[PDB]
């Protein structure tokens, strides 16, 4: 129920190291202009932006725990508040960059040739502000405002219509290479699939069952004792910051011989 | 400089068998795979057949396959073509030719018009 | 006030 | 008949080879036993230029020493000054396969010419300020390969037609064709006092040439594949050449015969570019292997390596100072190493 | 007359360059490294300047 | 003065940056073999294709310039031979060794192919046809390691329905090359 604030602070340091790593080797080399790289640089700025914010969170707990006290009400509430909308706000931003980079493959396998003239930079850097911006705004909104409200079910709808649409995509891409195995031969996809799929079900979907017990089933306790442990639920997404730079830059040839 | 003399040939009746030689000096034997090519009287250069950097791979030409032989003796730098059992239809002059470049597997421009690599050949009369 | 890691820890 | 005649060039040829044995007193080797060796050579860049979309072919040195052009084959010409790394011009092809680029002496004129078999020379110095396509010369039956232009109105270029011209820009007719090739010429290098030149070609061969009188005077015959690139010692009394057998090697014009080799046993790519220090004592090479080499050229040891490049090295140069090195790739980035 | 022109004029070229001036190995060998020694001073990429001096600091 | 110099290197900066939206968007084609730049445009997407035909017949110093375009186009009408011999060292080259070959059998045997008399598919014609393509396609699915492809068709007509398949095969390389780069295929 309770976790030590060491392994908080081990995940946020080894995801801060693993995302500059990822944003020198994307500025340093020639990668550049490929919108191909724009959203992975995005998507380890939001796993920066979780890691630090939680980390922070977690140090300030510890030091505020007995000593240095400054005011009892008012400033923990005000100190804290901005914590926990930074979360909120890395949250979304690490859940829509995962998804962009998903139809950006999608354009690109299924208008191969109308590509490069269906999306240039200039349009990238459109929808890396725009997905930004109103991450922002409905995470200082889901915070700041009353979020002892029904703001959970749009929290938790949102995620499932993400996952929905992220599992059909891969899966029907992976459906379409099939037919090209088979053509040539008249597996890889298998394994990659699951992996992308799996960490992201297994690192997300927890911490949202848990949203969905609170506001559903708050009283009985029939499979109710999985709110319990609410914490590793956060440990499983700082897991999944870790883990992201793994799965989709260092898989690049270039990203790995800049790094 | 790149020097590479054909030896070899001559009247024979057909059923019968000649060995060509090619002695090759100016570069390093070992690095180039080499070929045999074929000019007939009134046609174009056509490939015959060639060999590879240490003599794993050998390719031929279809019509003379089964009774054509290709060798090469590193040590003595020389490239060789045994054939028994010729044909009137053999009747041509034969050149020893090299790979542009060393250590390659793309044999380009050996059976051009003007060749820089290539011996001057040897008239084989069936 | 209660200092906690993350909102929403406990049912509203 | 054709046995005579061959026969004869069989003595000629060995006359010609015992009379360069004849001469042959000592090696390189053995008078430069007693020099002191360079070091090492630290090299580092200074400036990354970057506005080509496909692979670099070509570049050149102005005179001044600080501003340069280059040559893509996405269809460009670029200018740039090394020192604050702007662009003074880009120019937009007519065919998008360039091989070549040049700059004139003076700094008004650019060249450039590709697989469309033609020469284009751009004036740079408008009155209305923009460039311009001055002339158009049209008369070589294969690819261009290299042009060096002698002054304003006289240049020299190569082509894969196994010939080389000397033109006239103001009339745009060839004065004088040299034709004793037997593969395409590759690269020429003209002599300081523009008197000579040398060629190299694809039959593993160089020559030099007299652009006057336009006849062939010496052949250099060591190497053992198409020779890529050919350098002119600064004091115009011996060369370097590169080629497809890996290897570098020095030829005199007074002894008539090579004189020194660059080679290594782990090196087995071809060099695509040589050049030379100001004093004649280094000499840079790029490579296949994506980097480039320095030799120490009186004693023939590598003493650097410039690796800084993604893809294949294509172009080389140094300035006339000798301050600056720059090198082209196929990654479409020039650097400019001091 | 095709390939009998051809041998002609490989015979006059090879005629005109055998009868040329050579001079011994060790006579351009010794010039080229006392030229090397003549310019060894002012050679900026074999003697690095100092900063102060360098255009591409 | 240094203000016009970087107002200059500024426009030309902001040309430069249109000229790679138009340069990344069409699809260059070598088409050697047989039948000097002609571009066209099918179902709103442009293709440029060039002829090498002024040249001469040594290869191994201008084939290299070709080394990213999306595809060559191959056109074959002992003639087969040197065919076969141009395909091999063309496929086996160190700088084109991820190009695609969209490859064109313009004919449509025994004494200079003898391994026709074991091989089974009037039809007679049809085997042929496929002794043939099977000649090629042995050499081609011996050493591509995955990176390209060998497209052939039959044609013999008056080229009518000839630009939908380069248009076809030329989707179907880019699919390809992203499905593999993805780990997908
Ligand atoms: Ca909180």
């Amino acid at each position: 129920v309770f976790i030590k604030p060491e392994v908080f602070l081990s995940l946020g340091i080894v995801s801060l190291l693993e995302n500059i790593l990822v944003i020198l080797a994307v500025v340093r080399n020639g990668n550049l202009h490929s919108p191909m790289y724009f959203f992975l640089c995005s998507l380890a700025v939001a796993d920066m932006l979780v890691s630090v914010s939680n980390a922070l969170e977690t140090i300030m707990i510890a030091i505020v725990h007995s000593d240095y006290l400054t005011f009892e009400d008012q400033f923990i509430q005000h100190m804290d508040n901005i914590f926990d909308s930074m979360i909120c706000i890395s949250l979304v931003a690490s859940i829509c960059n995962l998804l962009a980079i998903a139809v950006d493959r999608y354009v690109t396998i299924f208008y191969a040739l109308r590509y490069h003239s269906i999306m240039t930079v200039r349009k990238a850097l459109t929808l890396i502000v725009a997905i930004w911006v109103c991450c922002g705004v409905c995470g200082v909104v889901f915070i700041v405002y009353s979020e002892s409200k029904m703001v959970i079910v749009c929290l938790i709808t949102m995620f499932f219509a993400m996952m929905l649409l992220m599992g059909t995509l891969y899966v029907h891409m992976f459906l379409f290479a099939r037919l090209h195995v088979k053509r040539i031969a008249a597996m890889k996809g298998a394994v990659t699939i699951t992996i992308l799929l799996g960490v992201f079900i297994f690192c997300w979907a927890p911490f949202f069952l848990h949203l969905v017990l609170i506001i559903t089933c708050p009283t009985n306790p029939y499979c109710i004792c999985y709110t319990a442990h609410f914490n590793t639920y956060l440990v499983l997404i700082m897991c999944n910051s870790v883990i992201d730079p793994l799965i989709y830059a260092f898989r690049s040839l270039e990203l790995r011989n800049t790094f | 400089q790149v020097q590479l003399q054909e030896s070899g040939g001559g009247l024979v009746q057909p059923g019968g068998s000649l060995r060509l030689s090619c002695a090759a000096s100016g570069f390093t034997f070992s690095n180039y795979k080499m070929n045999w090519v074929r000019q007939a009287p009134g046609k174009g250069l056509e490939w015959v057949s060639d060999i590879s950097q240490s003599g794993a791979s050998i390719s031929y030409t279809g019509s003379v396959k089964g009774r054509f032989t290709i060798s090469r003796d590193n040590a003595k730098n020389t490239l060789y073509l045994q054939m028994n059992s010729l044909k009137p239809e053999d009747t041509a002059v034969y050149y020893c030719a090299r790979c542009p470049a060393p250590f390659t597997r793309d044999c380009f421009d050996v059976t051009s018009t003007t060749y820089a690599y290539r011996g001057q050949g040897t008239q084989v009369t069936v | 006030y209660r200092m906690e890691h993350f909102r929403w820890g406990s049912p509203p | 008949e054709l046995d005579q005649l061959r026969q004869e060039a069989e003595q000629l040829k060995n006359q010609i080879r015992d009379a360069r044995k004849a001469c042959a007193d000592a090696t390189l080797s053995q008078i430069t036993n007693n020099i002191d060796p360079v070091g090492r050579i630290q090299m580092r860049t200074r400036r990354t230029l970057r506005g080509h979309l496909a692979k670099i072919y070509a570049m050149h040195w102005g005179t001044d020493s600080r501003l340069l052009v280059s040559a893509s084959q996405d269809g460009k010409l670029i200018i740039w000054d090394s020192y604050t790394t702007n662009k003074v011009h880009a120019i937009p092809l007519r065919s998008s396969w360039v091989m070549t680029c040049a700059y004139a002496p003076s700094g008004n004129y650019v060249a450039c010419g590709g697989l469309d078999n033609i020469c284009s020379i751009y004036n740079l110095k408008t009155r209305e300020g923009n460039v311009r396509v001055s002339r158009e010369l049209a008369g070589h039956t294969g690819y261009l390969s290299c042009c060096r232009f002698l002054d304003d109105n006289q240049i020299v270029t190569s082509s894969g037609d196994t010939t080389c011209a000397l033109w006239d820009i103001e009339t745009g007719q060839q004065t004088t064709t040299f034709t004793g090739h037997t593969g395409d010429v590759m690269s020429l290098s003209l002599a300081p006092d523009t008197r000579l030149f040398v060629s190299g070609a694809c039959d593993a061969s160089a020559k030099l040439w007299d652009v006057r009188e336009g006849m062939c005077r010496q052949t250099f015959t060591g190497h053992e594949s198409d020779i890529n690139a050919i350098c002119f010692f600064p004091n115009g009394n011996a060369f370097a050449t590169g080629s497809d057998d890996a290897t570098c090697r020095l030829f005199d014009l007074r002894a008539d015969q090579e004189l020194m080799t660059y080679s290594h046993d782990n090196i087995i790519c071809g060099i695509t570019s040589v050049s030379f220090s100001k004093s004649g004592r280094l000499l840079l090479a790029g490579y296949d292997d994506f980097n480039c080499n320095v030799w120490d050229a009186l004693k023939a040891d590598r003493a650097g390596v410039l690796a800084g490049h993604d893809n294949r090295v294509s172009c080389l140069g140094v300035t006339d100072d000798g301050m600056a090195v720059a090198t082209g790739s196929w990654d479409s980035f020039l650097k400019i190493w001091n | 007359t095709a390939s009998i022109a051809q041998a002609r004029k490989l015979v006059e070229q090879l005629k005109m360059e055998a009868n040329i001036d050579r001079i011994k190995v060790s006579k351009a060998a010794a010039d080229l490294m006392a030229y090397c020694e003549a310019h060894a001073k002012e050679d900026p990429l074999l003697t690095p300047v100092p900063a102060s001096e360098n255009p591409f600091r | 003065e240094e203000k016009a110099q970087r107002e200059a290197n500024k426009k030309i900066e902001k040309q430069l940056q249109k000229d790679k939206q138009v340069y990344r968007a069409t699809h260059r084609l070598l088409l050697l073999g047989a039948g000097f730049e002609t571009k066209f445009q099918v179902d709103k997407v442009n293709f440029h294709m060039f002829d090498v035909g002024g040249q001469r017949d040594e290869r191994r110093k201008w084939i290299q310039c070709f080394n990213d375009v999306t595809a060559i186009i191959f056109v074959v009408a002992n003639r087969l031979q040197e065919a076969l011999n141009l395909f091999k060292s063309i496929w086996n080259n160190r700088w084109l060794r991820t190009i695609s070959v969209i490859l064109f059998l313009n004919k449509q045997i025994e004494d200079y192919f003898p391994e026709f008399a074991r091989y089974t598919t009037d039809p007679r014609v049809t085997r042929a046809k496929y002794f043939i393509r099977d000649e090629f396609l042995r050499i081609s699915t011996a050493s591509g390691d995955g990176r390209h492809y060998c497209y052939p068709h039959f044609t013999c007509a008056v080229d009518t329905e000839n630009i939908r398949r380069v248009f076809n095969d030329c989707r179907d390389i880019i699919q390809r090359m992203h499905l593999r780069q993805y780990e997908l295929l």
